[PDB]
């Protein structure tokens, strides 16, 4: 029974639980790597070794946090648990293919760990640019294991995308149109479209890198008439959609959390929120070369990419203002999930705004490949995607488990993490403006004060991560069982109780057309 | 050829509690055991190979 | 007991064996490329084929033999296959982007020209034109097969589907011969790289699509399809048209315009 | 009085300042004296 | 170079870098204003017991908060793009210098007249002369004439690098098989420092750039002596 | 040309597919494929909600084009009202 | 959408329905408190008398509590509303929450 | 375009069989004739050891490391020229 249930699952809730456990374990790995980075940088000089060992750590940090922590938790975890419940569906469209999306990830992770154990690791950056990642400057198996890790993660997410799009289009109550589905469901549908279109292009590019490394092709090798910059285009054609894939389910969860703890039956401006997510999804495919403003592109192309990138502020601003308008007039419940969401609104806005600074190609000449970029993306990832993950985790933990967290401990946890991440990343704006490059194991002496502070911040975030583990333990240790949940009339995923039965909606909801 | 779908439908609808991947009979169990043995044994072998490849070899 | 029309699938081992086959194939390729050994790779390919065989076997059991493919379930499978084909289109799009990037801006190493100095392209009016006629013809014959099935005509469905498969096989044999006869190789700079990786993945898809048509042929021989319910045939036909259209883009881009 | 897990699909009581009149009474079962009190409530409240 | 506890950009050494400073000041004011407005509105939404929980009509206010950001974006894009096309304008250099990235050092070629080329390596920390800067000095500096328009061409003979000098506002990727161009004009004599800005392996952190800007006649005699 | 030999669904559909087919032919919808059409929803003319048990979840789209759906359990017994619009619903177990 | 007076009159009419039932009382009060206003005494008066017809003393007290709550920090609104309602409170024997000690935390 | 053909009324099996045998397979037959008719080996060109061709950055994982996968000795020179 244990094997049938947990290795042979065709159940959307159990598979969601598997993803949440996998992502939580990955998050510990990613946190350890982040502390190794900041230990190396926490005083001037060399701690671990030269830039190879250092950038194996950096590269793994990013791959783990992106592909094994955020995407599995948001899409595989909250998506599988919540999307069928929020539309009254009895499971996913392809419940057995869903299980393979999950089980491809431990092998993908094993391949990444293998890459770091063999030879000298893949010290390439998570972008894996040639020729550094090619077979002369990274001879041996490490980069190929990284490529294969990405292939498996890519198949996992492409099949998951097919599942989510099909489920959301095809398995709603027959009276429910797409404009009666909750915003989190919209956010997952749009994320899945982005995954479906972008990951095959990444797969193409990294396959070309694999054949340049092993079959004597020369897609990226000038000696054969290839071009390193072609790889960058193919990679970033995926890589910009990917950051919207990382935030969109977060936007969806933030909409639900802000609505719920404002005591509202609905988010402000629902069709504007749908429009904004679709607009962000579309614009996220036509901006990728803002990752390439220093590679030598023509000035008119730089002007186009500057302008197209900045436009995304308009739909994103509609979402931020609509969250504020959802708070407006609310009976505010100061729950831990609400604190995560409020921190999200503000700190995501800050990181979005430094992204608009970077969209200016003229200024990006000086900011590119410096810590100003690192600051931008950790405000939107460490204080955006992660805050939405934590908010959703604390909000829905009682649904998934049937047990309550201790809210005082959860608020303490939020407080520590909030201090930690801001102390880590705010000074990195100064380091960037003043010229500290990315992917350095050591820095000129002038940069010491802000690197010291930043590393001290990262230890505070470590203390928050350890405390999170204890808090989850305390909930399961005390076994306070949920009784009543408010606002079930507008939060259908709670209406089958906590935890819901293995099978829900065996009899579908009744929704008439009128 | 003659149409024998009806008899396959009787076989796979028999109320015997078997999951669909085993419901054809003993041949299913054999093919399942072969597949799973190759997968788990091959996975152990891949871990040995990682062990081997993780260290320098003169 | 349910009162919706969707399919609750029995707990299945094939997702796990498929995921493990992916681990064995990728670690196997690593072992082949770096440790001179094919062992893991052959295990992975074997368990992959076993997984696909038993998984799709079970889908046939669930539908033809157990009746779980209600119209709502079929509609989901239609969306699933369309979305899968879309992801395949985007995969090929990356290789076409590589081809146009390199051929529109030929670098000094090539002679600053396309085709590169020293490359002698195949004549697009010889075997490549023949293979174009072959896949176009197979698109006509698979349409005849489809209409024969809808009209309840077992013999002409089988005849037309057999002609389609024969053409798929003809294309593959022609392409194998042209690979052997080609005076350039995959190691002949970016011309060889783009030519063989793009047409190579296309050839893999022709083999996959031909295999899928052959599965449909044997299911049809066993009377699995009704005149109104035959999604596996529809999916194989959509996939087949996709393989035909990718070929037309390759022919125009790489064989003709790129010559 | 006592809320049970198996009651999750029934109308429930909540104290919320924006939902002043909840879907059920806090106490559903009445003792003899509480029954007499509900009867008395049918007469002038000045006499309570 | 950067100095301890620095908050913003290195002082401009070129007119283009001055333009970027003023454009950054303009954009950062907007960034501050919008961030602060959002923080303030959050606190405003959260500090009243008054409520209003019924359905709210959205149409009117979505005009405001689409059109206002559109206007703000245009107010950023206009000066942004002006500087972009300024940096692109034709200038007629007096001198062309090439730099080739390598693992892990830069070489320089000045071949307008004679075949002058040399390698430029980081000074090891153990060999710094007193008062010299850790990780920043090089053995052979890139001597250049001040107050003159210089064409820099950048490439690599191995992996990617990127040739940067923040106080001049310069960063041009170093790509094998590609010759990227940028222009350099220092308003002042002096020493101006940069660091490799594309990850390039084991000593990426340790291949810096030092420009030495001097009067033309000194540059000419230095050039002659380096043959 | 022409000829037969392909089974029809009438001949060979089985299991749930066949149940759905046969019910559709009788005009019935035991597997909830169609959206039910609303009554006037008064206490005299409540929406009638079939169920194979003694409670079922209702979703009420109170007004045309509302994006918010109001969800609640409908229990066997006296008709209940949507908490947002008051429209009446009554369970018909079978 | 309408004039204030039209709004208040609709709400007075709603609660004055003689055979208003318990569900409609609750629906009315729980809907009303969603608006950005403290209800006029004439509305509260009609709701209190509905409570009387429904033999529900407790809900009458609760309605007075929610008037105080909707005023927020405007401490002057609730004593004004009670002042305006004292003839009805006396006629119906409705004690205020303060008179019952229910304002104690 | 309407192509130049003509039918419909009903697109059906009979029409698609008509197209299969009357247009599609005759076209394949014609192209088969054209092709197996222009076959016959081309002169292999002089070998020139161009540096953008016969790339070897890593030995192939088969054979002696130096032969492509569908190496044809007649027309595929090695980096050092035609073999044997
Ligand atoms: C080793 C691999 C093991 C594969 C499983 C073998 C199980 C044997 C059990 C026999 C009892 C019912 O009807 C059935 C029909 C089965 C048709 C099989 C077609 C096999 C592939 C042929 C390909 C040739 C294509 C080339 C075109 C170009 C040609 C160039 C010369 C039932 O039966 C349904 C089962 C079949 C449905 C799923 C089939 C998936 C097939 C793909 C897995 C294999 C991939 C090979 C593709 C790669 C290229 C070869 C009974 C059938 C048993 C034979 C299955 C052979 C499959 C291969
Ligand atoms: C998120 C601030 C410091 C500053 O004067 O920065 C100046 C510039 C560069 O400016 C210059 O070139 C001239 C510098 C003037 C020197 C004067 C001395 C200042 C004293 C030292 C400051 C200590 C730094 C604290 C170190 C901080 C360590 C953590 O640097 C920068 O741009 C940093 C870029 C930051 C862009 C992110 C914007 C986030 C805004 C959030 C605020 C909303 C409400 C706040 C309220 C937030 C409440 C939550
Ligand atoms: C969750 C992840 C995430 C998200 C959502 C974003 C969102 C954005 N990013 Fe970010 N970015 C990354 C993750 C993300 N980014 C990562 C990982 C990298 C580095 C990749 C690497 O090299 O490793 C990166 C790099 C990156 C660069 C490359 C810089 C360089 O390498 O030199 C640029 C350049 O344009 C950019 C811009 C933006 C912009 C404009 C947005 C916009 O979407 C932000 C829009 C939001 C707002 C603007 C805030 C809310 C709006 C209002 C309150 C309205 C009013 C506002 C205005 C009028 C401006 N990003
Ligand atoms: C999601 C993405 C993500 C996240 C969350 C983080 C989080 C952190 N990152 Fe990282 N980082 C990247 C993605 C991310 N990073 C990327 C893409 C790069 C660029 C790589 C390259 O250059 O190639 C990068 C680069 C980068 C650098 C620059 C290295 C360089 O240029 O040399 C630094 C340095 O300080 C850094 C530090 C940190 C730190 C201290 C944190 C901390 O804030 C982490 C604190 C811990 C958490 C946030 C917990 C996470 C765990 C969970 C959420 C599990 C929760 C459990 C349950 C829900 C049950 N990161
Ligand atoms: C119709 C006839 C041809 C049909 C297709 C035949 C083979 C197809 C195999 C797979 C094709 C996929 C791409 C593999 C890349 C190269 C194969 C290209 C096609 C091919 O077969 O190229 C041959 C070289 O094969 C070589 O190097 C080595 C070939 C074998 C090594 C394969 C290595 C593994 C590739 C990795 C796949 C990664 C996939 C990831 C997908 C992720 C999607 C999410 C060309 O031979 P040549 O001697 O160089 O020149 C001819 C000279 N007379
Ligand atoms: C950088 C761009 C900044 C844009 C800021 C726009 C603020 C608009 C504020 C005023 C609207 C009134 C009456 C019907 C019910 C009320 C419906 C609307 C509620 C008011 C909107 C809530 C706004 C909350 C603040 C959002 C900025
Ligand atoms: C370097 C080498 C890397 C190699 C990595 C290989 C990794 C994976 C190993 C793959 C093993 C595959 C085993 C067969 C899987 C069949 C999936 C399938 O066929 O899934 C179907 C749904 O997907 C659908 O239709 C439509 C979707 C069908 C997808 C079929 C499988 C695709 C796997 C490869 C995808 C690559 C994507 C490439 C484009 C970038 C059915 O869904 P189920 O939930 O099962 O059933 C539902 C029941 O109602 C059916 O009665
Ligand atoms: C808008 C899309 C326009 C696409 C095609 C532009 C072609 C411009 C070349 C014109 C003829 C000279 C050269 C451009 O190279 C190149 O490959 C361009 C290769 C195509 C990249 C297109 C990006 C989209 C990819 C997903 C679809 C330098
Ligand atoms: C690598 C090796 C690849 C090897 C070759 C694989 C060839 C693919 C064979 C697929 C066989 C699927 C058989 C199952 C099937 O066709 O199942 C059908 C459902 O379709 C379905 O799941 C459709 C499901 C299948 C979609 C498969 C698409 C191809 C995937 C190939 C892998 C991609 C690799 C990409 C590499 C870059 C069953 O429903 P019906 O037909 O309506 O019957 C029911 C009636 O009888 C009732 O009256
Ligand atoms: C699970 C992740 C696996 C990472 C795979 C890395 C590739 C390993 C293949 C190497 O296998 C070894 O090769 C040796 C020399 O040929 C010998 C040895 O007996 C064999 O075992
Ligand atoms: C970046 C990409 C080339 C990728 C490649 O080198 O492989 C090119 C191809 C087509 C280009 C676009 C098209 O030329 C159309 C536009 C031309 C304008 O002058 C700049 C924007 C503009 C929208 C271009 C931006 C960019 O240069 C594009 C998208
Ligand atoms: C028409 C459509 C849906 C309306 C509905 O059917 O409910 C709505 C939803 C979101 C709306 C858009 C968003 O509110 C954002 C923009 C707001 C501006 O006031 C007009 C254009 C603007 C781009 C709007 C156009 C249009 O009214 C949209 C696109
Ligand atoms: Cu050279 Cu980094
Ligand atoms: O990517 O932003
Ligand atoms: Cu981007
Ligand atoms: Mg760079
Ligand atoms: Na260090
Ligand atoms: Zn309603």
């Amino acid at each position: 029974m244990f094997i049938n249930r947990w290795l042979f699952s065709t159940n959307h809730k159990d598979i969601g639980t598997l993803y949440l456990l996998f992502g939580a374990w990955a998050g510990m790995v990613g946190t350890a790597l982040s502390l190794l980075i900041r230990a190396e940088l926490g005083q001037p000089g060399t701690l671990l070794g030269d830039d190879q060992i250092y950038n194996v750590v950096v590269t793994a940090h990013a791959f783990v946090m992106i592909f094994f922590m955020v995407m599995p938790i948001m899409i595989g975890g909250f998506g599988n648990w919540l999307v069928p419940l929020m539309i009254g569906a009895p499971d996913m469209a392809f419940p057995r293919m869903n299980n393979m999306s999950f089980w491809l990830l431990p092998p993908s992770f094993l391949l990444l760990l293998a890459s770091s154990m063999v030879e000298a690791g893949a010290g390439t950056g998570w972008t894996v640019y040639p020729p550094l990642a090619g077979n002369l400057a990274h001879a041996g198996a490490s980069v190929d294991l990284t490529i294969f890790s990405l292939h498996l993660a890519g198949v996992s997410s492409i099949l998951g995308a097919i599942n989510f799009i099909t489920t959301i289009i095809n398995m709603k109550p027959p009276a429910m149109s797409q404009y009666q589905t909750p915003l989190f469901v919209w956010s997952v549908m749009i994320t899945a479209v982005l995954l479906l279109l972008s990951l095959p292009v990444l797969a193409a590019g990294i396959t070309m890198l694999l054949t340049d490394r092993n079959l004597n092709t020369t897609f990226f090798d000038p000696a054969g008439g290839g071009d390193p910059i072609l790889y960058q285009h193919l990679f970033w054609f995926f890589g910009h959609p990917e950051v919207y894939i990382l935030i969109l389910p977060g936007f969806g969860m933030i909409s639900h959390i802000v609505t719920y703890y404002s005591g509202k039956k609905e988010p402000f401006g629902y069709m504007g929120m749908v429009w904004a997510m679709m607009s962000i999804g579309f614009l996220g495919f036509i901006v990728w070369a803002h990752h390439m403003f220093t590679v030598g592109m023509d000035v008119d192309t730089r002007a186009y990419f500057t302008s197209a990138t900045m436009i995304i502020a308009i739909p994103t601003g509609v979402k931020v203002f609509s969250w504020l308008a959802t708070l407006h007039g609310g009976n505010i419940k100061w729950s831990p999930a609400m604190m995560w969401a409020l921190g999200f609104i503000f700190l995501f806005t800050v990181g979005g705004l430094t992204g608009i600074v970077l969209a200016n190609s003229s200024l990006d000449i000086v900011l590119h490949d410096t810590y100003y970029v690192v600051a931008h993306f950790h405000y939107v990832l460490s204080m955006g995607a992660v805050f939405a993950i934590m908010g959703g985790f604390v909000h829905w933990f009682p649904l998934f488990s049937g047990y309550t967290l201790n809210d005082t401990w959860a608020k303490i946890h939020f407080a520590i993490m909030f201090v930690g991440v801001n102390m880590t990343f705010f000074p990195q704006h100064f380091l960037g403006l003043s010229g500290m490059p990315r992917r350095y194991s050591d820095y000129p002496d002038a940069y010491t004060m802000w690197n010291t502070i930043s590393s001290m911040g990262s230890f505070i975030s470590l203390t928050a991560v350890m405390l999170m583990v204890f808090i989850i333990w305390e909930a399961f240790a005390s076994k306070r069982e949920v009784l009543t949940v408010d606002l079930t009339t507008t939060n259908l995923e709670w209406l089958n109780g906590c935890p819901p039965p293995y099978h829900t909606f065996e009899e579908p909801t009744y929704v008439n057309l009128k | 050829f003659e149409n024998r779908v009806a008899e396959k439908q009787k076989l796979f609808q028999e109320d015997n509690g078997l999951p669909v991947h085993l419901k054809g009979g003993a041949t299913d169990n054999i093919l399942y055991r072969v597949t799973m043995t190759l997968c788990l044994g091959g996975t152990l072998y891949s871990l040995y190979c990682l062990g081997w490849a993780s260290f320098p070899h003169k | 007991h349910q009162t919706h029309a969707y399919h609750m699938v029995n707990p299945s081992p094939w997702p796990l064996t498929g995921a493990l086959s992916a681990l064995l194939m990728t670690s196997g390729l690593t072992m082949w490329f770096h440790f001179n050994s094919m062992t893991l790779l052959m295990i992975g390919l074997t368990t992959n084929m076993l997984t696909m065989y038993q998984w799709w076997r079970d889908v046939i059991r669930e539908s033809t033999f157990q009746g779980h493919h209600t119209p709502a379930v079929q509609k989901g499978l239609r969306y699933g296959m369309i979305l899968f084909i879309i992801s395949e289109v985007l995969f090929f799009t990356g290789f076409f982007w590589a081809f146009y990037h390199s051929s529109l801006a030929p670098t000094p190493e090539l002679g600053g020209c396309w085709p590169p100095t020293g490359i002698h392209p195949l004549n697009p009016l010889e075997v490549p034109l023949l293979n174009t006629s072959v896949l176009l013809a197979s698109g006509v014959s698979i349409t005849w097969a489809h209409h024969s099935l809808m009209e309840g005509d077992r013999k002409h469905m089988l005849q037309a589907l057999f002609i389609t498969i024969t053409l798929g096989v003809y294309f593959t044999l022609l392409q194998a011969s042209e690979y052997y006869e080609a005076p350039f190789t995959i190691s002949d700079g970016v011309y060889g790289s783009t030519f063989f990786v793009a047409t190579g993945f296309h050839g893999l898809h022709v083999i996959i699509g031909s295999t899928f048509l052959i599965v449909c042929f044997f299911r049809q021989l066993k009377f699995h399809f009704t005149s109104n319910h035959h999604f596996g045939f529809e999916a194989a036909a959509w996939y087949w048209h996709f393989v035909d259209v990718v070929w037309l883009f390759l022919y125009v881009s790489i064989y003709w315009w790129g010559s | 009085s006592v809320v049970k897990s198996e009651d999750y699909a029934l109308p429930s009581y909540v104290d919320r300042r924006d939902y002043p009149l909840p879907d059920v009474a806090h106490v559903k079962n009445l003792s003899a004296s509480q029954k007499a009190l509900k009867e008395k409530e049918k007469a002038s409240w000045s006499s309570l | 170079m950067a100095y301890p506890m620095q908050l913003g950009f290195q002082d401009a050494t070129s007119p283009i870098m001055e333009e970027l400073l003023h454009f950054h000041d303009h954009t950062l004011m907007i960034v501050f204003l919008i961030s602060s407005l959002v923080l303030y509105i959050i606190s405003l939404m959260l500090t009243t017991k008054l409520t209003h929980t019924s359905t709210m009509d959205a149409q009117e206010v979505e005009t405001i908060w689409t059109i206002l950001p559109a206007i703000i974006l245009i107010l950023i894009a206009l000066p942004s793009l002006r500087i972009l096309y300024m940096m692109d304008e034709i200038n007629n250099p007096s001198l062309t210098v090439k730099t080739m990235g390598h693992q892990w050092y830069w070489s320089y070629e000045y071949t307008d007249y004679e075949d002058l080329s040399f390698d430029s390596y980081m000074i090891p920390t153990s060999e710094l002369k007193p008062g010299e800067l850790r990780l920043l000095e090089v053995d052979n500096r890139v001597v250049l004439p001040m107050e003159m328009t210089i064409r820099m061409l950048v490439s690599s003979e191995d992996v990617l690098h990127s040739w940067a000098v923040p106080s001049l506002g310069l960063k041009t990727d170093a790509i094998p098989g590609r010759l990227n161009q940028t222009t350099l004009m220092s308003s002042r004599p002096g020493l101006y420092y940069g660091q490799c800005s594309e990850i390039c392996g084991s000593n990426h952190s340790f291949m810096p750039i030092v420009l030495e800007l001097v009067p033309l006649k000194y540059f000419e005699k230095w050039s002659a002596s380096m043959l | 040309a022409s000829g037969g030999g392909v089974p029809t669904d009438e001949e060979q559909a089985t299991g749930l597919e066949r149940e759905v087919m046969l019910a559709a032919r009788k005009g019935q919808d035991p597997y909830n494929i169609l959206a039910p059409k609303a009554t006037s929803g008064t206490k005299e003319d409540p929406n009638l909600v079939p169920s194979i048990t003694n409670k079922r979840i209702v979703g009420c789209i109170c007004e045309e084009d509302n994006s918010t759906v109001i969800w609640f359990w409908l229990h066997k017994g006296e008709a209940q009202r949507c908490p947002s619009c008051g429209t009446h619903y009554k369970l018909v177990p079978h | 959408h309408e004039t204030d007076e039209e709004f208040d009159a609709r709400w007075v009419t709603y609660f004055n329905k003689p055979d208003i039932d318990a569900w409609e009382l609750r629906k009315g009060m729980n809907t009303l408190v969603g608006y950005d206003l403290v209800p006029e005494p004439k509305i509260i008066d009609a709701a209190l008398r509905a409570c009387r017809r429904l033999n529900d003393f407790a809900s009458a007290v609760r309605i007075l509590e929610v008037v105080k709550d909707k005023a927020g920090p405007h401490k002057e609104i609730y004593p004004y509303v009670i002042q305006e309602l004292r003839p009805t409170l006396n006629e119906l024997g409705i004690s205020t929450p303060e008179e019952l000690g229910l304002d104690k935390v | 375009a309407s192509a130049a053909k003509g039918d419909h009324g009903g697109t059906g099996a009979r029409t698609w069989r008509f197209l299969t045998f009357g247009l599609a397979l005759p076209s394949v037959a014609l192209c088969t004739l054209n092709s197996w008719l222009h076959s016959g080996h081309r002169e292999r060109p002089a070998f020139i050891p161009y540096h953008h061709l016969r790339i070897r950055t890593k030995p192939f994982s088969w054979g002696d490391g130096n032969h492509t996968f569908f190496h044809n000795p007649r027309v595929n020179p090695l980096p050092t020229g035609y073999e044997k």
